[PDB]
């Protein structure tokens, strides 16, 4: 199990509901509500979209949102745009004072 | 082990020969101890030999 | 609070009894401490000064 | 604003070791954790280890237990990661990050608040 589990790729037209979920063990997302999501376009940074499960840092549009349910944390989606066509990675708290990342994603807005 | 600048609150990592359950046999084992419970052993100068 | 994520280490010492000790410290090393609200302490010491 | 401008890309062949340096500006260096993450060419993303730039204490992914050792020079404002025992699987676009603020009273090291990043280097183990 390479790091956290994630879908390989997800998609959906504007107006459609989406969730790009990320799942870990009891030594993982369950405990501390420590999960975050990234926005990587090609040849750029993994732009910083969500952290502390639900919060969005400054510079983020408040369409983006997140959530936790026990062993998984779901990226919550609204109002798709051509900018949302992007990777959606996942990194969280891993035990023994580490983090553990996710397999990634590619969105294709339809 | 040592750290400089700022501040450091470290404790010592001290090894000691232990008598295992076989009285003939001994093995090297270690434990971490806070400084107040650890005192240098020899009245002569030695930077590594300590006592409880 | 003691923030350090200490570990339990056990050592057999003589026939059938175990000595315990700390193993590696997990995570980053930090300082133990205790907190008090400032204005409540000022109020306590002022009311004690009144007496 | 804030940047953690890394070095340029440099590569050796499998079995050797390589280097990447991670600068910082303008914010102070000794005040936030420095994190190293790896994004392999046909994979998701990985984590190398966290650097405490003040005391030098570090922890690293158990995959890289002996293969990686992190260091820093606070006066310059730069941090170093050196990966040994290389393979082609150790190709990636390597990134360097400021993690969370450092308090003396609690452990914020493992918080994945990968706020600001380095500008990236293409280390194909060639
Ligand atoms: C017992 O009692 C003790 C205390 O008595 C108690 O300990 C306290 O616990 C608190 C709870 O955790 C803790 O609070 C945190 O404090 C963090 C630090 O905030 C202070 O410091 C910064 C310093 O800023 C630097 O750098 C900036 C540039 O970035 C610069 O502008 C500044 O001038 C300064 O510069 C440095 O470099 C200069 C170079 O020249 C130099 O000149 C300067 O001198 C300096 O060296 C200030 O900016 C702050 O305003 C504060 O003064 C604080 O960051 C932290 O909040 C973050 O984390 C929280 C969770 O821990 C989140 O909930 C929160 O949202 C924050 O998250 C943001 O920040 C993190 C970094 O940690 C980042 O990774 C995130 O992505 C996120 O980013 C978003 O917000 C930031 C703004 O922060 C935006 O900029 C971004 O764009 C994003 O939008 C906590 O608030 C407190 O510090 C601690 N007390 C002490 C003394 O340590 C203890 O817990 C008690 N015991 C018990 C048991 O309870
Ligand atoms: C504080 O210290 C404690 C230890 O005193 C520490 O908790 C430990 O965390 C490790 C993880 O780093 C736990 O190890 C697990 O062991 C089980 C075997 O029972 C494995 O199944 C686990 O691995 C699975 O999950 C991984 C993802 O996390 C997968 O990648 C992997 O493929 C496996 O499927 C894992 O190795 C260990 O059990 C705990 N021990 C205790 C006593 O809690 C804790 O993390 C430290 N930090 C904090 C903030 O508490
Ligand atoms: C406290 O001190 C003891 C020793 O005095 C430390 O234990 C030693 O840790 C090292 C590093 O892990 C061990 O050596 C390594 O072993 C592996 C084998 O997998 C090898 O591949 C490495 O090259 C290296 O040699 C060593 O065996 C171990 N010693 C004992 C007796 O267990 C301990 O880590 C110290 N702890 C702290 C917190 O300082």
């Amino acid at each position: 199990q390479s790091a956290l589990t994630q879908p390989a790729s997800v998609s959906g037209s504007p107006g459609q509901s989406i969730t790009i979920s990320c799942t870990g063990t009891s030594y993982d997302v369950a405990k501390f509500d420590l999960v975050s999501w990234f926005q990587q376009h090609p040849g750029k940074a993994p732009k910083y979209m969500i952290y502390e499960v639900n919060k969005w840092p400054s510079g983020v549009s408040h369409r983006f949102s997140g959530s936790k349910s026990g062993n998984t944390a779901s990226l919550t989606i609204s109002g798709l745009q051509a900018e949302d066509e992007a990777d959606y990675y996942c990194c969280s708290f891993g035990g023994s004072a580490t983090v553990v990342c996710g397999g990634g994603t590619k969105v294709t807005v339809l | 082990a040592t750290v400089k600048n700022g501040t450091v609150e470290e404790m010592k990592n001290c090894s000691f020969n232990t008598t295992t359950e076989i009285r003939d046999k001994e093995k090297k084992e270690y434990a971490l101890f806070y400084k107040p419970d650890i005192v240098p052993l020899s009245e002569t100068n030695n930077t590594s030999e300590y006592r409880l | 609070t003691r923030p350090n994520n200490n570990t339990r280490k056990s050592v057999r010492i003589g026939p059938g009894q175990t000595f315990y000790a700390t193993g590696d410290i997990i995570g980053d090393i930090k300082q133990a401490h205790c907190n008090i609200s400032e204005e409540k302490w000022n109020d306590t010491l002022q009311k004690v000064g009144i007496e | 604003e804030v940047q953690l401008v890394q070095s340029g890309a440099e590569m050796k062949n499998p079995g050797a070791s390589v280097k990447v340096s991670c600068a910082a500006s303008g914010y102070g260096f000794t005040d936030f954790y420095i994190h190293w993450v790896r994004l392999a060419p046909g994979h998701g993303l990985q984590w190398m280890g966290w650097m405490n730039p003040k005391t030098g204490r570090t922890n690293n992914a158990q995959d890289f237990q002996g293969r990686v050792t992190l260091t820093r020079d606070t006066s310059i404002g730069t941090a170093y990661m050196e990966l040994r025992r290389l393979t082609s699987d150790d190709t990636a676009v390597y990134y360097c990050v400021t993690g969370g603020w450092i308090s003396p009273y609690y452990d914020s090291s493992y918080y994945p608040n990968f706020d600001h990043w380095g500008q990236g280097t293409l280390i194909t183990v060639s």
